[PDB]
């Protein structure tokens, strides 16, 4: 779960 | 504005050109440079280099269509002749730093693709970069930055036979030992040691040269230049750099590097290091030697 | 604390802009620090980076026209002493022993190199090494299948978590590698 991940 | 508008005019024209299939892409790059060549000297600093990189990408694209198109080796010869003429147009505009680096990228691609008569193309591009380095560059930190690209580029090459690898090999060492300052000479000569060790020619079945004696000749010659240096800071700073260079080949199983050579240098650094000014420069030089000793332990 | 690691855009020499999905993810107000390996190679990409974060560090690439960029840089982010260099000065290119040689010189916990245009992230000799690759997926003569990629570091006290973002086809795909300082 990367902090961006849009 | 002429500078910025032209940087992004070809940038779009290269992204919009990937839509073109390889046979049509060449026809367009040829009319692109005809359009972008009318701009002038201070303009073509920013349009022609992207066309040269699009030329290198095109030659790789033809190698993908090797089994589909049997005239692909003639096409690659035509592109590198297009790039040679496009980069030569930048030299007439009184440039040296950029065309030299473009000629290095062309010799790299030619050796990687492998079309017929590619060794000659890679040699002409390399020798042309040497011509710009010798005839058009004379600033110690700009020379050092130019020759370290030539060496690093030549280090990765593997397409030259021994009859062509040896002149370039001894040309890099000659131009490195003749830089403007002794500290820059010591760095460039010690950097040339990777050419004799990890450089590949087409006579060894694709294997590395591993010339252990020549690897030492550079480092022995690099220490000689280090003694005659100019600043006791830069002198010891170069003594520690050459020490790590010995450790590199020592760990790469170079027979000619013995622990006696290492101990001779760590003692020489132990003697001259206290004879420096107390500064930020020599504090980092102290930590550098501390890390080197910690790695050897 | 989270850092963006990218470089080797080669705009406009080899590309024109980042991929569409990369420009959507990279938006201001979300990242604190940015460490760039170099090769932008113009102010048009610099000014775009300065609007993504306040603290942006850039070293000089082999095709950068701006001499004001330093050859290398050592910066501290939290507990980690991080060294920044483009990596065209590291001979042989992408060599492991030549990179660890520079880690001894800078005395850094993490070393950032970028010339390869190949993403790498690994631990060696209890030291961490990053290569974000070309964020634009730019042309490289020695590697033919370039994957546009950058790296996001999530630093917390004595632990770093690196996220690699890659454009594989049309999709953006993420992997995670973690490193703890000894």
């Amino acid at each position: 779960d990367d902090p961006l991940n849009a | 504005e002429d500078f910025a508008d032209e940087q992004s005019l070809v940038g779009r024209f290269i992204h919009l050109l990937r839509s073109e299939d390889p046979d049509q892409q060449y026809l367009i790059l040829n009319t692109a440079r005809k359009h972008f060549g009318a701009g002038g000297n201070q303009r073509i600093r920013f349009t022609l280099p992207p066309l040269v990189f699009a030329a290198y990408q095109l030659a790789f694209r033809y190698k993908e269509n090797s089994k589909v198109d049997d005239k692909w080796e003639k096409k690659c010869q035509k592109i590198f002749s297009f790039a040679h003429q496009t980069i030569s147009a930048l030299i007439k505009a009184e440039l040296a730093e950029l065309p030299l680096r473009l000629f290095l990228q062309g010799a790299l691609a030619a050796g990687e693709i492998g079309f017929e008569n590619h060794e000659t193309v890679a040699y002409e591009f390399m020798s042309q970069a040497f011509s710009l380095y010798e005839d058009e560059i004379s600033d110690s930190k700009a020379q050092l930055a130019a020759i370290t690209l030539i060496i690093g580029t030549f280090e990765r090459m593997k397409c030259f036979s021994e009859e062509n690898h040896e002149p370039l090999r001894t040309q890099c060492a000659l131009a490195a030992s003749k830089l403007l300052k002794k500290p820059d000479q010591g760095r460039a000569v010690s950097t040339c040691a990777h050419l004799f060790w990890s450089g590949r020619n087409t006579d060894k079945n694709g294997e590395e040269l591993h010339g252990g004696k020549r690897v030492m000749e550079c480092l022995k010659k690099a220490l000689k230049i280090a003694n005659q240096c100019m600043d006791p800071s830069l002198q010891v700073q170069l003594f520690i750099e050459i020490l790590n260079r010995y450790i590199y080949f020592y760990e790469k199983e170079n027979d000619a590097v013995t622990i006696q050579v290492l101990n001779q240098l760590i003692q020489k650094i132990r003697e001259d290091l206290p004879n420096l000014e107390s500064s930020e420069e020599t504090e980092q030089i102290n930590k550098h030697f501390h890390n080197t000793l910690e790695h050897l332990r | 604390m989270l850092v963006l690691v990218l470089g080797d855009l080669h705009i406009p020499h080899r590309c024109n802009s980042l991929p569409a999905k990369f420009k959507k993810l990279l938006v201001p107000g979300k990242i604190q620090h940015i460490l760039c390996t170099g090769n932008l190679c113009t102010k048009e990409s610099y000014d775009y980076l300065k609007t993504l974060a306040g603290d942006v560090h850039i070293v000089r690439g082999d095709f950068d026209e701006n001499l004001n960029y330093p050859e290398q840089k050592v910066v501290t982010v939290g507990q980690f002493k991080i060294g920044l260099i483009h990596g065209h000065q590291v001979i042989p290119w992408g060599d492991m022993a030549s990179l660890a040689l520079l880690q001894r010189q800078f005395d850094v916990d993490i070393l950032i190199s970028g010339h390869t245009h190949k993403f790498e992230a690994f631990e060696h000799e209890n030291k961490f090494y990053i290569n974000p690759g070309s964020a634009t997926g730019a042309y490289n003569a020695l590697e033919t299948n370039i994957i546009p990629s950058f790296v996001l570091m999530d630093i917390q006290a004595s632990t770093v978590v690196t996220y690699v973002y890659q454009l594989i086809g049309d999709d953006v795909k993420v992997e995670r590698i973690e490193y703890k300082k000894p």
